């Protein structure tokens, strides 16, 4: 649920990193 | 989810650059 | 035009982005 | 997608192939 | 109006070549 | 017309690709 | 810098997305 | 346009030219 | 501060083209 | 302090180049 | 990727945006 | 910085050296 957790507040680049395949 | 639109633009080219390679997947 | 880098990324979000997609280079 | 997309040519519709 | 339509809701790729030449 | 400003720009670049070589008009 | 494809039209937007512009490839 | 600012460069004040 | 961290992306693009060869600076 | 004058309201360019170095 | 123009100050704001950052070409 | 990585090639991480 990136839009939930990541256009709420400033994600960092580890966190975004999740999301990574 | 109209702001959060806009949002999902930086978003996917947030991660264009941070898993290089690897890519990643974008899902609302 | 060519769609490559970060503009192909920036055309699929165009078409896809409200339903979601998968970005896999290689 | 970099070969359909950013080799060769395509368009907004043969990208609509990729969306979930 | 693009603006007032497409800032407004998420409009569509149809709604939005309206406004192609 | 802030959150407008920021959305016009990706408007404009939504048109560019949607639009081709036909091109278009932009206008608030 | 040459201005092509998307950055004209960002470079387009910075200086006429108050006031609008056309965008006319031909 | 795209020759004024592809092809050839331009300013953002030859830019303003464009403008409605 | 998120809404604004997204304007911030828009600005420092904005600085890139306005500045040229001089360059600029971004802080909030 | 760009971000508290310029995503308050729509600079200007004149403006935005004040952060120019 | 080559970072050039336009997307190296994206990818600059990507890393030091929080904390802001100097873009000095020459 | 554009040799650093526009020229030759550079990460994410090198970048973070440019920060404040
Ligand atoms: N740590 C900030 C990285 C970042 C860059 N662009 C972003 C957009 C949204 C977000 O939540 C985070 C970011
Ligand atoms: N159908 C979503 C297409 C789209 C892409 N970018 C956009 C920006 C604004 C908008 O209203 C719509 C869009
Ligand atoms: N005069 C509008 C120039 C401009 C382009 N992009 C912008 C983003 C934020 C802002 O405050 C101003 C701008
Ligand atoms: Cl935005
Ligand atoms: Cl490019
Ligand atoms: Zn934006
Ligand atoms: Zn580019």
């Amino acid at each position: 649920g990136i839009v939930e957790q990541c256009c709420t507040s400033i994600c960092s680049l580890y966190q975004l990193e999740n999301y990574c395949n | 989810f109209v702001n959060q639109h806009l949002c999902g633009s930086h978003l996917v080219e947030a991660l264009y650059l941070v898993c290089g390679e690897r890519g990643f997947f974008y899902t609302p």
